[PDB]
């Protein structure tokens, strides 16, 4: 998911925002 | 904005600062 | 172990300190 | 919520607890 | 995204999210 | 400056990007 | 509580949390 | 000691706890 | 250098910056 | 202690490596 | 004062620590 | 430069000061 996919690869402010509430 | 390589606490700072007063879910794997 | 203010990003980092891989919530609105 | 409990007011880390998944 | 007041060494840690590898100025005399 | 902009007011992610080089 | 990964200066937030008025003491080995 | 092994392996807020004045 | 407010969280990362191996105290009681 | 003078006042880098062991 | 392995967002940390009212200049290689 | 120096090998608050302004 999001928490390992920026970690291991990277990952955009705007995936990021979809776990916003 | 930039691409992001974020782990452990830095993820949470970076959702934090991406999610301001809607706040957010930090849901790991298993 | 002690009661303290945690605000902010503060707030987010003690959560993800006790919460750790079972995630959590941070809900401000409430 | 939260932010009152933890912030405006002083919480612990077993309080903290109350918002894990 | 959302408007916050950020300030410190929280507001380089934002300059620093957001810039990555551009680069940044953190000036506060202006 | 980036401090009136960001601390003493409120200023977005966009804002912030003024200051990257 | 779960169990914690901490390196560097994340070591130093959690004794920060954990210990709160109390304070603590960060002794690494040599 | 206790900064070596919450890093090279893992360790308890339990076991922080033992570092507090 | 400088001379700044360092309060917290802020006060115990930079005393692991200024001290690192050395190790430190942090002691607000006194 | 360290938090009136680092924090209620200024304090140097050079004064925080007074709390150094 | 001692020497430091500083990655990430931890530089800027200490650049900001470092610097204090006079600010900084982050920029890193490509 | 200082940001992969600091993080591949090490550096001191003596060279980060020369990225003051
Ligand atoms: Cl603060
Ligand atoms: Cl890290
Ligand atoms: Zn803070
Ligand atoms: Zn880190």
């Amino acid at each position: 998911g999001i928490v390992e996919q920026c970690c291991t690869s990277i990952c955009s402010l705007y995936q990021l925002e979809n776990y916003c509430n | 904005f930039v691409n992001q390589h974020l782990c452990g606490s830095h993820l949470v700072e970076a959702l934090y600062l991406v999610c301001g007063e809607r706040g957010f879910f930090y849901t790991p794997k298993t």
